[PDB]
């Protein structure tokens, strides 16, 4: 129970309570992240509704814009034999 | 995968949390860095921050910064409804071509 | 036509019309047009992340690797760094290195050699040329020089 | 215009008891304030990003909303305005000095 | 090698002759590398008070 | 100004059934085409302040 | 025309318009245009 | 205007550095001799320019 010799040691209940109290903001943040990721690959919220006869094709404009920016932002780190210069 | 677990003893996968934060130890009011690890309901680690910098071992960088906010805003936030309109027009064109008689 | 008119009026009201990291030379740094300065705005945040990772690792290296490991990796004398001042990064700067940075650093060293080549003695010039050779990935010429 | 010629400026921030105890012999009257209530901050004027239902359960990490009156006030009564600072949490004054900067 | 170590420790030039052999422990650290891992935003719960 | 920036609140288009509610973010576009050119000067040199 | 308008508006909102390995010299390394840096991203 | 803001921040920090950092900290950061700046004239920024 008392792993350390501190004059005031946190208990697992306290840490768990702090995590639970801090969870909701991170839940909202991950809701936004999930929405962005769903828009990225056209699934979930952005999934076009499939009805018989009509099409369900959704161009991935967000993915196109993201792929036209992944490469220019990663090359600077991969151009030199030594990454960090001090 | 949810149905994967090593059958042997010392390879079993468990989900361990880690509380990297500041907590006053001596009770004098000076917050001193601490760490803590618990699996399930049993505490298995509690020390001071071993790293010399005395800070949380996480590095967070935003893509498009939010004014006076820790987290950042991604790219698909402004691109909203543009994909919707463009997809709804491409689907209309494909509907026009396919629901016809060729 | 109304969308075009409103876009032009807004762009006239506010003169903002729609439409190379490191100690890089002047031409590359001046070649940045519109949206290149916007891609650099994200590349710099990504670079700051990597710099933070690098300094976190460098701080950890001073207390976890023993003398033997470092004298084996570098094959030079071990330099002791005081543990008390390890929380300040006082005398070490860390940043990512790219090909353009390497080229410009080599040119700067060449310029320094050209400038101070006859005033100072041979040791300084030789050390500068050895650094140039190290940038060119010739670790043997550096020792021979 | 001219912020240099402004006689006061009140600023709010989310401080905790640990921050106040970081530098002692500067903050007085630190015992009148409630420090163990686990009550989320309810100030209707300070707008921040902290969720309304977040508050640290322990004692010296509790989030409180402290104001700060940075301004000029004549102290000696002779009419010469001398820079002063002041910090109060809720209704209790905890700091009053001259401008240290 | 031991002669050099002794000279660096004390400062007396001294050569060595092997008498026998002892048996020491030695807490070698086999792996001593830093780890940088990209973490999932579902796993990190950062304090929401950090304005 | 902030509501105009992100098309919400006062500038939120009214949602009625059948008709659309898409509002292009011209203000945000103009602001993003000016955030970057105004921030690079501070981030171009290894030393920020020169005295 | 609506597809073109939406593409242009998205490209204006986010300034990303659509469209040599080793210790190589400056000219070849600077000749890389768009999608060449994307081919290098796989070549690496 | 953005640069003037950063210059004001820089001079505010530089003025604060003269009275809060002890000699040892500065001689450790710079590894050169400590130069004393008189405290009375610190409200004028007489012999230091920042940008």
């Amino acid at each position: 129970d008392k792993l350390t010799n501190w004059k005031k040691e946190p208990s697992i209940q306290t840490l768990k309570a702090d995590l639970e109290a801090g969870k909701p903001a991170h839940d909202a943040i991950m809701k936004e992240i999930q929405k962005w990721n769903d828009l990225m690959k056209a699934e979930g919220s952005a999934k076009p509704p499939k009805v018989k006869g009509r099409s369900q094709v959704q161009p991935k404009l967000v993915r196109r814009q993201a792929e036209w920016r992944y490469a220019p932002l990663s090359e600077p780190f991969l151009s030199s034999p030594k990454l960090f210069k001090l | 995968p949810g149905d994967f677990q090593f059958r042997d003893a010392m390879r079993k996968r468990v989900i361990a949390y880690e509380y990297w934060g500041f907590w006053d130890t001596n009770g004098d009011g000076e917050l001193k860095p601490i760490v803590a690890t618990w699996i399930g309901t049993t505490l298995i680690r509690m020390e001071e921050n071993p790293y010399p910098d005395g800070k949380l071992p996480f590095v967070l960088v935003p893509y498009m910064p939010r004014k006076r906010e820790l987290y950042g805003e991604a790219d698909a936030e402004l691109l909203g409804d543009n994909q919707k309109i463009l997809g709804a027009t491409m689907r209309g064109m494909i509907d026009l071509l396919g629901r016809s008689a060729n | 036509v109304m969308s075009q008119m409103q876009n032009q009026e807004a762009e006239a009201l506010t003169g903002v019309k729609a439409f190379a990291y490191g100690d890089v030379a002047a031409g590359i740094r001046g070649a940045l047009d519109a949206a290149s300065k916007r891609e650099m705005a994200i590349l710099r945040r990504l670079a700051k992340g990597m710099a933070d990772i690098g300094t976190k690792i460098c701080a950890m290296n001073a207390v976890f690797l023993s003398e033997t490991e470092v004298v084996r990796i570098t094959n030079e004398e071990y330099v002791t760094i005081n543990r008390e001042d390890l929380k300040g990064n006082f005398d070490i700067e860390v940043d990512i290195n790219t090909a353009e940075v390497d080229n410009q650093k080599s040119q700067d060293l060449g310029f320094m050699v050209q400038t101070i080549g006859n005033t100072v003695d041979q040791q300084v010039t030789l050390k500068l040329v050895a650094r140039i050779a190290e940038l060119k990935r010739m670790p043997e010429l550096a020792h021979e020089l | 215009g001219d912020l240099d010629r402004a006689l006061f400026a009140v600023v709010s921030f989310e401080t905790c008891k640990a921050d106040l105890l970081k530098t002692p012999d500067r903050y007085h009257n630190l015992d009148k304030i409630d420090w163990e209530s686990s009550s989320p901050l309810t100030d209707p004027d300070h707008e921040s990003k902290t969720p309304g239902d977040f508050q640290f359960r322990d004692a010296m990490r509790k989030r409180v909303i402290a104001y700060e009156y940075w301004g000029f006030w004549d102290t000696n009564g002779d009419g010469e305005l001398k820079p002063i600072v002041a910090t109060w949490i809720g209704t209790t004054l905890i700091r009053m000095e001259e401008n240290p900067y | 090698k031991e002669a050099v170590n002794y000279f660096n420790e004390t400062g007396e030039a001294t050569y060595a002759i092997q008498t026998g052999t002892t048996e020491v422990e030695v807490e070698k650290a086999v792996v001593n590398r830093p780890t940088v891992e990209m973490l999932d935003p579902n796993n990190v719960v950062i304090d929401p008070s950090c304005n």
